[PDB]
């Protein structure tokens, strides 16, 4: 997944310097400097949230285990409920007839 | 006798709540160093947008004329 | 790995373009843009590197990383809320422990013999 | 009905009652961080 | 290199003289720590887990002259809250093997390496 | 009883020993199934120790 937002975000970043790129001689120049910077500023941002993505990249594994972990404890606590519910069930249909 | 239709006990040694599975794994060394972001931003300020524009923007993911815009751009 | 260096590579370059843009540019300013495009090749190689990886993310890591979050607290909470959940079930199961307890001790004082019989039997 | 086995019926069965009930209010409530 | 005199200044002075601490000075980090290099810092921890006291101090100062300007204002700021934490550790009362008085002149052999008095003179000033 | 229902107890029918010790054998396998939650809740062997409760109720 990381991949393809990678791939994605390229591409996005290619349109708009495209985009940039054929609209800078129709924009004056000086604020096609200020566009310019605010493009740059923008794929900076691109840039640094993908170097967030890949430092968390390393970390997917701990999150992984944590939410397997978590499974198993709510497996376990689902079936202590349907115990109890069993036994109320049990104990108050059953039993009257 | 003997008692009716006794069943087998399970395992002594099968996977429980009580058991701590993150030492298990080795992932409790990681939380004691871990135990930024607004902590790192709190600390600071207690001892003593276009972000969110572009917040959506990333969730979904010629030479000549850059000559002449870096030349007149300098004004 | 060196889809984190290219990436890294290619936002210095493209801070380095953006401050010469800022300024007033007097050698040829198409290197910064020739600097712009090998960072988006290289971004491009990066992305084709995890592709064959093959490395899956979820998106709520996008808007904590939009709030700015570090991965490592991330991790904090995964942590935190897996150690809280197993204290949560061994305190449920050291009630039980009790609570059975109790239960082995009134059922001995109140009915002696049945239970020294199943305390035979196992 | 209303002999002494109809009160043995619903003792036993209101003390599996006391017995979730005591489970359900010591799991709703208690103390929540102490380190009632 | 800053780093390991930051390593000269941190696990053979703070801890004071604890073996497994110093091996495991960048390793206690091991989440903050270079990880393909944590165990190549490992190889050479090992060797210094016991501190060694290092008396010359111009060979830094030689070797500075080839680094970067930013760093000796790094090493007066990497000793200045480091021997604070050893002098409150000292009122406070487990640091009862400070870093003696050879270590101490090898402190004042470094701040003239650019005469950075103004960030030397309040360090002094809470020091005395 | 002796159709749809299996049969644990013989024939000799000590009527209120039967009680108490269906009263007996239902408290020690509660408590037997509290172990049962306690170590694994999340095992196969569960239902057959309910279906043996229940045997013990009918």
């Amino acid at each position: 997944r990381l991949s393809t937002l990678i791939e994605f975000l390229l591409h996005r970043a290619y349109s708009e310097l495209m985009v940039l790129t054929d609209l800078l001689p129709r924009k004056s120049d000086v604020e096609r400097k200020i566009e310019i910077v605010q493009f740059a500023s923008r794929t900076r941002q691109l840039f640094v949230r993908l170097l967030a993505l890949v430092k968390w990249a390393n970390n997917a594994g701990k999150v992984e285990k944590c939410a397997m972990i978590s499974s198993f404890l709510d497996q376990q606590a689902i079936l202590f409920v349907d115990t109890a519910d069993r036994l109320a069930s049990l104990a108050r249909d059953a039993l009257v007839h | 006798g003997p008692f009716y239709l006794m069943r087998e006990l399970p395992g002594s040694t099968e996977l429980t709540g009580s058991t701590n599975l993150i030492t298990h794994y080795n992932l409790e060394q990681a939380y004691n160093k871990f135990c930024v972001k607004e902590k790192l931003s709190n600390f600071l300020p207690d001892l003593p947008l276009r972000s969110l524009i572009e917040k959506p923007p990333i969730l979904s993911s010629g030479t000549m004329l850059a000559g002449f815009r870096l030349h007149t751009g300098p004004l | 790995h060196l889809e984190e260096h290219l990436e890294k590579f290619v936002e210095n370059i493209r801070q380095l373009g953006i401050i010469v843009s800022d300024f007033q540019p007097s050698s040829q300013a198409g290197l910064n843009q020739k600097l712009n495009f090998i960072v988006t090749g290289l971004q491009d190689i990066d992305k084709c590197r995890q592709q064959l990886h093959d490395i899956t993310v979820p998106l709520e890591v996008f808007e904590y990383i939009d709030q700015g979050r570090n991965p490592q607290l991330y991790t904090k909470e995964c942590l935190e809320r897996a150690l809280a959940k197993n204290e949560q079930v061994k305190g449920k199961i050291d009630t039980m422990k009790k609570f059975k307890s109790l239960l082995i001790q009134e059922l001995s004082k109140v009915f002696p013999e049945d239970m020294a019989k199943y305390r035979s039997i196992r | 009905m209303a002999d002494r086995l109809t009160q043995l019926q619903d003792a036993v069965n209101s003390l599996a009652d006391q017995f979730c009930n005591a489970i359900g209010v010591l799991q709703q409530c208690g103390p929540p961080a102490s380190f009632a | 290199a800053i780093k390991k005199i930051t390593k000269d200044i941190l696990k053979v002075l703070n801890r004071k003289g604890t073996a497994e601490t110093d091996q495991l000075a960048p390793i206690v980090p091991l989440n903050p720590g270079d990880l393909t290099f944590l165990g190549g810092e490992d190889g050479q921890k090992r060797r210094r887990n016991r501190p060694e006291a290092f008396p010359t101090a111009e060979d830094i100062f030689a070797k500075f002259q080839h680094l970067s300007h930013y760093d000796q204002h790094q090493v007066t700021a990497q000793v200045s809250r480091n021997v604070l934490e050893q002098i409150t550790s000292f009122a406070l009362g487990m640091s009862y093997h400070l870093p003696l008085v050879q270590h101490v002149q090898f402190i004042f052999d470094l701040m003239e390496y650019s005469l950075s008095i103004s960030g030397l003179i309040d360090f002094a000033i809470q020091l005395l | 009883e002796s159709q749809g229902i299996e049969r644990l107890h013989p024939m000799q029918f000590d009527h209120k020993k039967e009680l108490r010790k269906l009263n007996m054998s239902i408290l020690i396998n509660f408590l037997d199934l509290l172990d049962i939650l306690i170590r694994s809740p999340g095992s196969i062997k569960r239902e057959e120790k309910l279906e043996d409760l229940k045997l013990l109720f009918v």
